[PDB]
């Protein structure tokens, strides 16, 4: 993939794809 | 974090990967 870039959306969006569900870590609070 | 990590430059679907439960 060019330009490979995930921010906000494109994070999750993009991890739902590599992850394909299952959940995911697009994120990671205190 | 991951994002900065993709936002502040591009990452690799691989790395995402690790990142799926």
């Amino acid at each position: 993939f060019v330009n490979q870039h995930l921010c906000g959306s494109d994070l999750v969006e993009a991890l739902y794809l590599v992850c394909g569900x299952r959940g995911f870590f697009y994120t990671k609070p205190t | 974090g991951i994002v900065e990590q993709c936002c502040t430059s591009i990452c690799s679907l691989y790395q995402l990967e690790n990142y799926c439960n």
